[PDB]
């Protein structure tokens, strides 16, 4: 096999990333007064 | 709007904190935190127990050793401390959701502020094993795959996989839903 | 504490905290449940599936 991590790596950072820009998100809906 | 408003957000967060225990699961069980490199001299992978060596001949040919229910064959004391707190953090998470069920009875803005303190610890927990996990590089199982380059707290040849840095994911939303469960519960206080 | 409660006030829940023991039948009707469905599920899907 072809020994290198980048691509999985990089949708895991992606998928991360999308979950906190989404709780961000949350927080802009809460602290908005 | 005011009520509506924090009602979403509160089942967001519920939401949230199921898909971190998914996370916490997946992250404990799969063995996928390290695994070799173009450089390295033995294929293979290793988690927190499980930890899977190739025999070196130009094939596959994995054989996989570890259980956590078998302390004997981690390879490193520094490994057993690890999988302890990340199953401390998977009890605390997963207590979390049970407790969810306590809205039903009990007053919303302190059931939040129990969640809070305990997606805190969780997150200290995590934490804690993501820092000790490091530590058991030192040993000679994963020397010997990994090379003789590999010690404390040095990546060496190896490469970090998707288990470990899908755990640093889980440390970020662990602590910041702790936060939005304290201003949540708070905030239903008005 | 950017909402300007103390730090007890806005993180421990050090106002009345039991007064509410009565209630712990009515609390563990669901709690044991839950837990143990919710244990299942981790243990059977660990077992089977992921590994
Ligand atoms: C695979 C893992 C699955 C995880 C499964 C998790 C499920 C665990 C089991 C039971 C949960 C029971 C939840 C019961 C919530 C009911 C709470 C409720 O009645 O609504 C009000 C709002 O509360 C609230 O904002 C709380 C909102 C709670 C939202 C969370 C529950 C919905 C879970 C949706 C499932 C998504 C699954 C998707 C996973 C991919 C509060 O009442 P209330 O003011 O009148 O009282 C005032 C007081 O003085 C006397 O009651
Ligand atoms: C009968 C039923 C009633 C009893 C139930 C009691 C409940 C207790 C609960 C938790 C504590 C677990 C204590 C388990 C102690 C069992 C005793 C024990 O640990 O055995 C030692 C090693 O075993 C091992 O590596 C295993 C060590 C790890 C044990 C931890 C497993 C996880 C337990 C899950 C807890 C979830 C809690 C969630 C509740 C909400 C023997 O060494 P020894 O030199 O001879 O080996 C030589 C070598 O060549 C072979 O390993
Ligand atoms: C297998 C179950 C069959 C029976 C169905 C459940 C009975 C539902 C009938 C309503 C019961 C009810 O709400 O009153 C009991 C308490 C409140 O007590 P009270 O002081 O108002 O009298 O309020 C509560 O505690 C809410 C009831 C929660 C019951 C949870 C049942 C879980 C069953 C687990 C199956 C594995
Ligand atoms: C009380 C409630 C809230 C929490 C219950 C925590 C449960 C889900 C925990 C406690 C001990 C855990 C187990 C401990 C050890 C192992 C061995 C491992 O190879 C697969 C996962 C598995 C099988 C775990 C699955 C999840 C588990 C059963
Ligand atoms: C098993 C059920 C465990 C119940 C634990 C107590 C829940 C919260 C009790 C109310 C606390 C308060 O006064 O706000
Ligand atoms: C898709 C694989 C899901 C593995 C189990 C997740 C359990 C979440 C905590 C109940
Ligand atoms: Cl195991």
């Amino acid at each position: 096999d072809s020994r290198d991590y980048s691509t999985e790596l990089s949708v895991t950072v992606a998928v991360g990333a999308s979950l906190l820009f989404l709780n961000i998100l949350a927080f802009a809906a809460l602290y908005y007064k | 709007h005011y009520m509506r408003n924090s009602r979403a957000i509160g089942v967001l967060w519920a939401i949230f904190t199921i898909c971190f225990a998914i996370i916490n699961v997946v992250v404990f069980i799969q063995p996928y935190w390290v695994g070799d490199s173009v450089s390295t001299p033995k294929p293979g992978y290793f988690g927190l127990f499980h930890y899977c060596v190739g025999s070196g001949l130009a094939g596959r040919e994995l054989t996989c050793r570890g259980s956590f229910t078998d302390f004997s064959t981690i390879p490193s004391s520094a490994f057993k401390a690890a999988a302890f707190f990340v199953l401390l953090s998977m009890v605390l998470i997963l207590g979390c959701i049970t407790c969810f069920s306590l809205f039903f009875f009990c007053n919303t803005a302190t059931v939040y502020k129990i969640c809070a303190w305990m997606q805190l610890l969780a997150a200290l927990c995590l934490v804690l094993g993501c820092m000790i996990f490091p530590d058991g590089w030192d040993a000679e199982t994963i020397r010997d795959m990994c090379g003789a380059k590999t010690g404390k707290y040095s990546l060496g040849d190896c490469s970090v996989r998707w288990a470990y840095i899908l755990a640093i994911i889980g440390i970020l939303n662990a602590l910041i839903l702790s936060f939005l469960a304290f201003v949540l519960g708070n905030r239903q206080t008005d | 504490c950017l909402d300007g409660k103390d730090c007890a006030s806005f993180f421990c829940c050090f106002e009345d905290c039991h007064i509410r023991i009565a209630k712990m039948d009515s609390y563990a009707r669901i709690f044991f449940p839950t837990a143990f469905c919710l244990f299942n599920l981790v243990y059977w899907v660990s077992y089977l599936y992921l590994g």
